[PDB]
């Protein structure tokens, strides 16, 4: 018993060790569990900038859309023309398995 | 040497000397030593995008700290680093047009008037391509404050013989013949005016 | 979004001034160059929209 | 947030106003200098919108 | 009760070691509970990408609708003929097991 316990008490010591340091002891990533959990945070952080970028950028078009409601003949901003829009609707089709 | 383009990018210059392909660059905040961004280059210049400035600080800057060594690619080596720290080359003295038009004509041929200062007629324009905005074509100078642009889309450009370009992209700026300063400049993006009747 | 909420309740207030009497000229940040760079920003982040 | 909901209250009855009576004259905070300042640090802050 | 609190030992060290690395001792691959939690927070992630993507791409269709609105005639994009369209209704037939 006393044996097995030595071979426990690594076990714990470098689960432990995850919490500070990248590297596991002899210089292996971590890759377990706790990876995930990181990763998790990492995609929470892009997430926060993308829709902070994204309420602004609605808040400009809705503006762009009255004005040409109000009167016609208003150029497109180039961001509009068909071209990026193909684009746009091909990158999501591919993203998610054909829509 | 540090070089503030128009487009508010930030550029700098190195001299080669042939014998080697690759360098090393390392930038960092002004206030603090924290890092903003490393790598390797395989080119002689480096473009700091207004986009990055605007990550980094929450405005555009005019102060920038360089550090670039040599590297070789075979075996992992970095040599002795030149370190920039001052003010880049600046231009702000002269001013910027105020109001840029382009208008589409029945002839078919694009006309770009803008309102510059009286004292200050000369000006540098630069054109880009619609298909990719990088482009680039139809760079150089022009005193006239009114541009013709007349038929070079339908030629060697694109493939379309008398439709023609509806969108442009066009950029102005107060130019400087001696030092060859730049302003900011003012830009145009859409389709164009159509013309009347 | 303490700042986005702000803006916002600008912008309305000018809508509703342009909705009221045309031919009001825009704050230049309405232009085609801004929407176009803003444009360009959100399909260049988020991987071709 | 706090501020944010009284100057809300304030502003939606000055658009009712504006939409009753037309020609009245805007605070100056609806012009277009202090708009086009908003919009470009709306534009500054977060990385080109 | 020595001798199966030594096996039981054993099953807590595997368990400890889950979190940290993937591979399990001997060299066989995490495959209960844990491997379900590590699934759940890659779709998670590839979750978050999608609505990210999804925001910009619904910000910029209601402007080409807008646009299609005031003025008729304009080319569709390509993206939005029928033959785009029938592949994805197919797709959501076959996926959802037919609606």
């Amino acid at each position: 018993l006393t044996t097995e316990q030595i071979n426990m008490t690594k076990e714990q010591k470098e689960a432990q060790r995850a919490q500070t340091s990248d590297t596991r002891t002899d210089g292996t990533r971590v890759a377990g569990s706790v990876g995930k959990q990181k990763e998790l945070y990492d995609q929470q952080i892009t997430s926060y900038k993308r829709d902070a970028e994204v309420k602004a950028a609605k808040l400009f078009t809705d503006a762009w859309v009255t004005q040409k409601t109000i009167d016609e003949g208003l150029s497109p901003p180039n961001g509009f023309t068909n071209s990026s829009l193909d684009s746009i609707l091909t990158a999501l089709k591919n993203n998610n398995a054909l829509g | 040497q540090g070089r503030k383009l128009a487009t508010r990018d930030i550029k700098m210059t190195w001299d080669n000397r042939a014998g080697i392909t690759h360098w090393k660059y390392a930038n960092r905040h002004v206030t603090t030593g924290a890092e903003i961004s490393s790598g390797i280059l395989t080119s002689p210049e480096y473009v700091f995008t207004l986009n990055d400035q605007q990550n980094a600080y929450n405005g555009d800057t005019l102060n920038m700290s360089f550090s670039v060594s040599e590297y070789a690619a075979d075996s992992g080596a970095v040599g002795a680093s030149s370190s920039f720290v001052g003010v880049v080359q600046n231009g702000s003295y002269m001013q910027t047009p105020t109001q840029l038009k382009a208008a589409k004509q029945l002839n078919g041929d694009i006309i770009f008037t803008w309102v510059g200062r009286p004292s200050w007629q000369h000006f540098w324009v630069v054109n880009t391509s619609v298909n990719d905005s990088k482009t680039v074509i139809f760079s150089k100078e022009w005193s006239s404050e009114s541009l013709t642009w007349t038929v070079a889309e339908q030629n060697e450009f694109y493939g379309l013989e008398e439709g023609g370009a509806t969108h442009v992209i066009f950029m102005v700026s107060e130019y400087d013949p001696s030092n060859g300063l730049v302003s900011i400049g003012a830009q145009v993006t859409g389709q164009a005016e159509q013309p009347s009747n």
